RNA sequence: UAAGUCAGACGCAAAGCUACAAGGUUUCGCGUCAAAAGGAAAAAAGUCCGCCAGCGAGGCUAAGGUACAUAAA
RNA sequence: CCAAAGGCAAAGCAAACGGCAGCUGUAACUCUAACGGCUCUAAGGUAGCAAAAUUCCAUGGCAUUUAAAUGAUGUCCCGCAUGAAUGGU
RNA sequence: CCUAUGCAGCUUUAGGGCAGGUUAUUAUUCAAUAAACUACCUUUUUUCUGGGACGGACGCUCUUAUUAAAGAAACAAGAGUGAGCAAUGGUUUUUACUAAUUAUAAAAAAGAAAAGCUUAACUGCAAUACAAACAAUUAAAGCAGGGGCAUUGUCGGCAAUAAUGCAUUGAAGAAAUA
RNA sequence: CGUUCUUCAACCAACGGAAUAAAGCUACGCUAGGGAUAACAGGCUUAUUCGCUCACAGAGUUUUAUCGACGAGCGCGGUUGGCACCUCGAUGUUGGAUCACCGCUUCCUGUAGCUGCAAACGGUUAUAAGGGUUAGACUGUUCGUCUGAUAAUGCGGUACGUGAUCUGAGUUCAA
RNA sequence: UAAUGCGAUAAUACGCAUGACGGUUCAUUUUUGCCGUGUGUGGUCACGGUAAAACUUAAGAAUCGUCCA
């Protein structure tokens, strides 16, 4: 199990941090959540929490 | 997980037998007092009422289970009912029961379950 | 060698006959021994909180399958069951607040004072604060 | 009272630990001592009766007593 | 015996500071093991001495000494935990 | 002998420093810097405990005795845990099923499995209560926005009871000033 | 350069975590305190130890002469323990020398029964505390082993009697 | 609750069929014991509880068996 950052994808610097295990699902993990930043639901992409 | 129970002033109830279906509908005031029934259709009013004009195999048909719907549309639409709500136990889900719930939705009542 | 958990209360805080007002606990479980009846409600580890203003009632059930259930009901003032006991219930909720500031006294304080006004986020009431603090209405366009 | 106190003790009644021991130890219910003079049991912190503002050569009682020591059959 | 961890030195130094094993089979009856097998380490304590100013079992076994010996002397000995310039006899 | 806001001397491969000598590098015709060796200076080396040392222990859950409200201690007793799951979450349909957990008489309009679509494991707030020295910890009706499955119900993670860490300091994304 | 929001990380497991980090010796020791807390003696307790009664199984083999058990109860305060009640502005340690008072659970000197008691020498039970209870080798000893005699060489309490009467061999300061 | 219940094609149009005997499963608080609290020289005391544990005789109901005395 690890933490990562699911970084939205149009680009207004929103994200949110959630918990994967890299080897049950060894891909970037995508979903769709609302971003505060435009109002409505987009599509989030994983990236490094660092 | 059981759900909180509330309180409806009309509700529907079916009674499935070994013969027959049975539906009422009863109103309350609460549920510390008994309730009074307003409609009391069952498939032996309609298989003698059909037998004489269609004949039909037995009480359980699907013909007597439409027939039942029908009956029981128009005794709520006289009283001026258009919305009851169903009590779910065992014999909500006979196949007998289901068919006249499904008849009695096309037929323009609605029937909730929560 | 020694040791001992932090003690949780399991139990009933009400008998037959107490008043309620909306969102008091009435029953602390482990396990759904009790189930909600009317005018009651459920939280995630069981915990059973009244919805309305009446008094606690308790009652047993015997099932299809031979089991037994037992069931919390809050009863209205007045056995009134009708859809209009609602905007009654709210006006109750109000009146017990001013009851209770009589009570208290005017240096029991119930709302904060401050030297400074608190943002406002979305059309309400907001803690958090702004990069900057600045005076309302004190500026004007351009 | 933004004060003092955070060393407690035993009796009757229970449970854990000890050996259904300790004037042992750890919790718990009531009482007394601590901070409580006076009376009864020999002397008597914790048992029984009972709570001292002062004086008096008046009277009735409690626990306990009523052939001598020692007040009363 | 200079391996490991340090110090010093000309990449070497122990009379510098320090260390110096275990299991198992075997000779006429018996016993013992001269003699074999295996593991590991930088090296595995050699001579000498030894119930000691060093010995837990302990007042060890034997001889001398006294009428009587937890004493003294001699002697047997892998010695819990002796030992060669912190020197041995 | 034990207990201290304890004191002192001594030792070292306990922490930090360079301020004499040696050594290394560099520069001017007795100098400057130092993770080295010697000398010197300064600082640290818990508590609980049937006395102290030795041993053991320190967070958080379940269960046993002190009966059938709650609560309740001992270096009393019997067992767990410092996680896992991209589905083992959310929501609809079907039925020859009603289990399992560290432990446990949870639960039938409920669950488990099978089939389909999904990301509410959200953004901004919140009446009233449980508990509680305080800090924090626990449950939660309801309002606005954007969504999922249904078609007017539910979703603010997981049957429930453990899977944790204040402030400070540091770092990242975005925004507002200067 | 500074502020807010969305978030995370390290040592805090002695887990309310901070003086950034960080081990020992003292018998050469020193000061401030406690019988709130140990070592010797007293006290409480009696598991253990010791004694008696019931039990009469089993050995002896007619005898409960004598020996003796499973198990249970009661008593003693002398053995090994438990507790921490008195004393830390101080209750001098072990053994012996010298001089003692008391108990009886009797080693000798007494009295009365039984006996697997012919006599002698014994065994055992009840009762009895006036007198007596040895000189030496080894060992700091208590104890223990041994030697020559003796009617016999008993046990225990008394701050495990006794240092303002003596001793200092052991233990327990500085080499 | 005969518009019941059960069934071996189990579906319900067809089969068994509501009585009678037998065996199983579920009132003077039945009245004694026992337990809890208060008081107590350790019981010649008081009240309550047992729908927590032992303990009586019935009557009824739910299946089941049955050519029926
Ligand atoms: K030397
Ligand atoms: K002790
Ligand atoms: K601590
Ligand atoms: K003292
Ligand atoms: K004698
Ligand atoms: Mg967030
Ligand atoms: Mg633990
Ligand atoms: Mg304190
Ligand atoms: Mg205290
Ligand atoms: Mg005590
Ligand atoms: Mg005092
Ligand atoms: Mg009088
Ligand atoms: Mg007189
Ligand atoms: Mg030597
Ligand atoms: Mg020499
Ligand atoms: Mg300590
Ligand atoms: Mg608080
Ligand atoms: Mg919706
Ligand atoms: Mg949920
Ligand atoms: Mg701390
Ligand atoms: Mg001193
Ligand atoms: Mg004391
Ligand atoms: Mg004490
Ligand atoms: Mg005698
Ligand atoms: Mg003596
Ligand atoms: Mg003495
Ligand atoms: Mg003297
Ligand atoms: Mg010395």
């Amino acid at each position: 199990r690890l933490l990562v950052k699911m970084v939205s994808l149009a680009k207004t610097g929103y994200f949110y941090v959630t918990t994967k295990n890299p080897r049950n699902t060894p891909w970037k993990l995508k979903l769709m959540k609302f971003d505060p930043v435009v109002g409505r639901h987009v599509l989030f992409e994983e990236s490094k929490l660092k | 997980p059981l759900k909180p129970l509330v309180f409806r002033p009309l509700k529907l109830f079916f009674w499935a037998t070994n013969r027959h279906v049975h539906a009422k509908v009863v109103r309350f005031s609460s549920p510390f007092n008994e309730g009074v029934p307003v409609v009391d259709i069952s498939t032996f009013d309609a298989f003698n009422k059909l037998k004489g004009s269609a004949p039909v195999v037995a009480p359980r048909s699907l013909e007597c289970y439409k027939e039942v719907a029908k009956m029981v549309k128009e005794e709520t639409a006289r009283q001026n009912i258009n919305e009851v709500t169903l009590h779910l136990n065992s014999h909500a889900s006979d196949r007998g029961v289901r068919e006249v719930v499904r008849e009695l939705k096309n037929l323009g009542l609605l029937v909730k379950k929560v | 060698q020694g040791g001992k958990s932090h003690a949780k209360n399991w139990g009933p805080k009400f008998g037959d006959g107490e008043i309620v007002f909306p969102g008091m606990i009435i029953m602390r479980q482990k396990q759904g021994i009790y189930s909600p009846g009317y005018n009651v409600g459920r939280g995630r580890d069981y915990t059973i909180f009244a919805k309305t203003v009446g008094y606690v009632e308790y009652s047993k059930l015997k099932t299809e399958r031979g089991k037994t259930r037992r069931y919390i009901h809050v009863v209205p003032i007045n056995d009134d069951w009708s859809p209009e006991y609602q905007k009654l219930a709210d006006e109750l909720v109000v009146r017990r607040a001013e009851v209770k500031r009589q009570i208290l006294g005017h240096h029991v304080h119930t709302e904060p004072a401050f030297h400074f006004s608190l943002p406002q986020r979305n059309g309400n009431m907001s803690w958090l604060l702004n990069s900057v603090h600045k005076f309302p209405g004190t500026t004007t366009l351009a």
